[PDB]
RNA sequence: GAUUCACGCAGUGUUAACGUGCAAAUUACUUGUCAUAUUUGAGUAUAGGGGCGAAAGACUCAUCGAACUAUCUAGUAGCUGG
RNA sequence: AAGGUUCCUAAACAACAUUACUUGGAUUAGGGUGAAUCGAUCCUAAAUUACAGAUGGAAAUCCUUAAGAAAAGGAUUGAAAGGGAAUAAGAUUAAUAGUUCUUAAUCAAGAGAAAUGGUAACAUAUCAUGAACUUUAAAAUGGAGUGUGAAAAUCUACGGAAGAGUUCUCUUUUCUUCUUAACAAAAGUAAAUUCCACUGAAAUGAAUCAAUCAGAGAAGUGGAAUUUAUUGGCUUUGUAAGAAAUUCAAUGAAUUGUGGUAUUUUUGCAGUCUUCAUAAAAAUUAAAGGGAAUCUUUUGCUCGUACUAAUAACCGCAACAGGUCUCCAAGAAGCAAAAUCUUUAGUUAAAUAGAAUAACGCAGGUAAGGGAAGUCGGCAACAUAGCUCUGUAAGUUAGCAAGAAAGAGUAGCUCUGGUGAUUAUCGAAUCAGAACUUUAAAGGUUAGGGGAAUCCGACUGUUUAAUAAAAACAUAGCAUUCUGAUAAAUCUAAAAGGUUCAUUACAGAAUGUGAUUUCUGCCCAGUGCUCUG
RNA sequence: UUUCACUCAUUUCGUUAAAUGUUAA
């Protein structure tokens, strides 16, 4: 077995500390740096990881495609489909019931 | 399994026969699963203190410290809405 | 320490430059007293506290 | 590094005036055609030598074209 | 001697308060013309659990009645609120659990939280868990309501302070036994350094008044005057009384 | 153990140099020179320490330009 | 905040070694303990009739029943030495 | 971190490393630290500090956004372990290398009436306009335990190619090499979870190691999405064999398959348990609601970078058996990262040796017969020790005691049987049993002495650094006193001053006793405290 | 001198000093 070292000066076990030992030309293993796990995108109301969009950092939805970034839909990005159609719903029938009931009762 | 230490059995023997059983009473109705007031599903279980989750249903409520709905908090309920109808009515 | 400020490292150089005997050239001057430099010291020996 | 996967863009690629260098390396088993242009360096891998020869023909004369076989230049 | 225990607590140091995770203060809203004369909705949004109280807190949001936004508020929950309730304050609210209306428009008998010992103050009494104050009788002429507060004591405020009608919600936490010293340092995470007290009759006679001889005794009466310096009040201030009631 | 065995974690700095006096007696944790006292603008200096003020005063450095005031 | 082993850690016993020592408190075996009242790095806060203390008057740079350093100060001595 | 030239080389050995030294971390003279991508620099945490204001006889203190004609909203500093735009493989030097060279990449800032598809979940090499204002999400969140996907290491199956070791006794034999980066591509093909469409479940079904779920809709069939150390997880591909490794010849030549229902490590995922514990913020980024308006190329500055990181480079007066935070981690055997032995790497010197083999010692041992008679006292030592099966008392808070106590078995060799997958072939260590043999089997190493009572402390925990580790302290439990917040306790010389308090009687502060069971008797004269007098 | 009524110094507070008081509709 080949044992390795660290090759950035950072010497402890932290979360942005993260190595992964990799096989390389001659039966020498190398180190490389590796990510950090990250969630993706949340309902505004009921809190629910949105399907369609990635789960990597900030800055790198910055770097994807346009289109790779939200979903075609109404608030697209930042409810749910049932988050929405609870959203359509709500605003067709109160306004439907405020016609009837007032407004010329 | 036990004659009569049912939940109270993980704390050996150690911390009293009355104090274990005070505790049991209470640690089963922490544990315990509540009917859930707007769905009607044995799936409200608590979260934290004070805070209780209806597991199938999606709704957050608060209620007591160990029950879903304590003995006093049930009374000023039926108090209030007494209160209010006949504010209400004259 | 493999980190230093720039003024901290500057300082560690003066103090390597001072660490140096006389010239042989100047003990050869006429009325000369100066034979060793009393303000050397080793690494081993003497922390200079810095 | 990119891959060019048909003829057709080899020579849509040859003709673009973005180029610069070419290297052909000829292995057992196939031959690679590496154009190294400004950003990548496309490689287009080939087995018939007929389409080959094609493709040198294709290569415009004032290329410096680089022939590499068991022994590296 | 020394300064005692109780000296070195009013000096800021390692007895500081531990609320670096604590969700903010908790309060009602400020008083404007849309509470006093009108009545705003709020959603709650969420139910939270603020370290270091026993009672949750619900994350309220109110829309902004005088400019575009939200008025994101922070309320302690009352006992049977639920996310995605709707709580309406002001003076023309309705008498439900978790509505916000003032101390004069509640029936006598209602039963209350989290009021306002002045008006406009966002909330002084009955905030533990569990706890209420009850509504005594009103006084149109002078706009003064009684209430009864949580300890008993009576209590004479305007007619006009709010108060959230209902009971806090936690109730009942105190009456489960706590068995370890272990589950005891884990309550004050959130709290200030008191837990491991030692006894004034172990120490010794500089650390404190009790610091004994020969056996662990206190010597002198434990009971002593309210004027008694910083130093020496030490055990029962003022004690009317003294031993088992009955 | 407070003896030898103690002295085995000495590894933190104090006091590092300072920037008025030269000497290494900038308090980190404190922020203040011991000996020039920084950020106070005038120089520390007590008279219960007669030594330190003729360590360090008027005449005990090149005097660059009262050297030629006074001559003047 | 169950029983044990290990990496570690402590210091129950030999009242062993050493005791002008490896060491101004360490070594060997034995013993105990070895993750939630756990162990630990850095930053940060608390300073002299003050701090900090699961409390031994313990710890606060080998100094603590009141630190270190300088001035008053060549403090006074019916006492001891010359 | 600390040290600061101790790093490399050459000349030289007066001094120093308890002899010596041609050696040296020692003397003398030179050489050596290369970054758009690693860090500092940027942001904020605990906290820290300014102008004005407030306080003070004074020095100075308080306030940190409240007091201000100051700062859309609040000033400075605070992390080389928290957050964070972007780089890799090979080669090279006496010494530097995610820094130089070759090859190959990435990032930021610049320059040259406004789209389709899908029923839907949703999808489209930039595309396909999107201002003010507002919201949401990310950055950004405990721990335990169980299951499992993938990679690497070790082990192993089939087929080999090259080299090496053993060989008068055998051995189709034993050993080594057979590899591949950042960044991207998309032949082939996975595991888990969540949603969508059709349909409507009871004779209730579906499923996990455990769970868990369903008319607010299960199971089934067909789809969509996300995660799996870069693109898209694995094989594969470009980079890329031209490198590198193993041989051969004297620069040039050869090879570089396919698997495993095995172990460990790493990294993810899914649910379960637990809390009077709920387990950071900002810089920065994206989306949404609204509808105001009408490929090539340039540049990427400042600072650190050598070396030790310790039985010789740090702190203890020193080359001091003391102390000091981390990363990578092979074989045997075993439950085990234990003890013991070995491979890669390191070293054979680490305050001097030679001869003789007295006493008394320090360290490790054995001993006839007796077995604590020694001694303050079984102090020291001896003895038990793993695993399987049988068996296990009084007492008890009914949980324990309990590994109670006590007894038997265990080796080697040759066999037999049980536990599965794929549809006959393939594979796993585990258990049970039977003949035979002997020096009769855990014991090389590692490895509990047991029982009957009495006292104290309920327990886990802490304690006099350097003679006291305990019955002492803490503890949960019990009890008492004051306080409605402009309060109680309490710091300050003062203060729009400070702490509990981001708090509000299920709270804050002050005390005594110390789990549970049973119970807390009489006394208000004395001294305290109090009175609604 | 004591008991009253007010606020105007004074105290304690709250906000983005965001509809206070009296008429009007």
């Amino acid at each position: 077995a080949v044992r390795v070292t660290y090759v950035r000066k950072h010497s402890y076990n932290t979360k942005s500390n993260g190595i992964r030992i990799v096989k390389t030309a001659g039966g020498n293993m190398t180190v490389q740096h590796r990510q950090k796990i990250s969630n993706g995108v949340r309902c505004g109301d009921c809190g629910c990881v949105l399907a369609g969009i990635r789960h990597i950092r900030p800055h790198q939805y910055g770097w994807l495609g346009k289109s790779k970034r939200t979903v075609t839909r109404a608030y697209g990005g930042v409810k749910c489909h049932k988050c929405v159609q609870k959203k359509i719903l709500r605003a067709f029938l109160i306004n439907e019931h405020n016609l009837i009931k007032l407004a010329a009762a | 399994r036990t004659k009569k230490v049912g939940i109270v059995g993980k704390y050996g023997t150690r911390y009293g026969a009355s104090l274990r059983k005070v505790i049991k009473k209470i640690e089963i109705a922490q544990h315990s699963k509540y009917v859930c007031p707007f769905c009607c599903k044995e799936a409200v279980r608590r979260t934290a203190c004070g805070i209780w989750e209806c597991k199938g249903c999606g709704k957050q409520i608060a209620g007591g410290a160990y029950t879903l709905s304590t003995i006093s908090g049930a009374t000023v309920r039926s108090t209030v809405r007494r209160l209010r109808d006949a504010k209400n009515s004259q | 320490t493999g980190h230093k400020g720039f003024s901290y490292k500057l300082k560690l150089g003066k103090k390597i430059h001072q660490n140096r005997g006389v010239p042989q050239w100047f003990r050869m001057k006429t009325g000369n007293t100066i034979n060793y430099n009393f303000k050397r010291r080793h690494w081993n020996r003497r922390k200079m506290g810095m | 590094p990119k891959q060019v996967q048909e003829f057709k863009q080899i020579l849509k690629l040859l003709k673009s005036g973005s180029i610069r260098a070419v290297r052909v390396k000829t292995n057992g088993e196939n031959t690679k055609f590496k154009v190294r242009c400004a950003k990548y360096l496309y490689t287009y891998i080939c087995a018939d030598k007929a389409k080959a020869e094609e493709l040198k023909k294709a290569i415009p004369k004032d290329i410096h074209v680089v022939e590499i076989a068991k022994k590296a230049p | 001697g020394r300064r005692t225990l109780s000296q070195r607590k009013g000096r800021g140091s390692i007895f500081k308060s531990r609320s670096h995770h604590k969700l903010g203060v908790a309060q009602h809203r400020a008083i404007d013309f849309f509470e006093r004369h009108s009545t705003v909705r709020g959603l709650v949004k969420s139910i939270e659990h603020d370290p270091g109280r026993g009672a949750p807190l619900a994350r309220v949001v109110f829309r902004n009645p005088r400019q575009y936004g939200l008025d994101k508020e922070l309320f302690i929950c009352a006992e049977g609120l639920y996310s995605g309730q709707y709580i309406y304050c002001g003076s023309k609210a309705s008498l439900h659990i978790g509505n916000v209306l003032p101390i004069g428009q509640c029936p006598e008998g209602t039963v209350v939280c989290n009021v306002e010992s002045k008006p406009g103050d966002r909330g002084i009494i009955a905030r533990a868990s569990g706890n209420y104050a009850t509504v005594i009788s009103h006084n149109a002429d002078n706009e003064t309501t009684r209430i009864r507060l949580p300890s008993g004591a009576k209590k004479t405020l305007k007619s006009n302070c709010r108060a959230m009608v209902g009971i806090i919600a936690g109730g009942g936490r105190t009456e489960k036994p706590i068995l370890k010293a272990g589950v005891a340092y884990r309550m004050y995470k959130a709290k200030r350094t008191t837990w491991p007290r030692v006894r004034g009759v172990a120490m010794n006679p500089v650390d404190h008044p009790h610091g004994g001889g020969n056996h662990q005794h206190v010597g002198h009466p434990t009971t002593l005057k309210r004027s008694s310096p910083p130093g020496q009040k030490a055990g029962k201030v003022a004690a009317r009384r003294t031993g088992l009631i009955r | 153990t407070k003896g030898t065995s103690c002295r085995g974690t000495r590894h933190n700095k104090t006091h590092i140099l300072c920037k008025r006096c030269g000497k290494r007696s900038w308090h980190l944790q404190k922020q203040r020179c011991a000996s020039c006292g920084y950020p106070d603008a005038k120089m520390r200096q007590y008279a219960w320490g007669y030594k330190a003020l003729r360590r360090r005063t008027q005449g005990t450095g090149r005097m660059r330009h009262l050297k030629i005031a006074l001559k003047r």
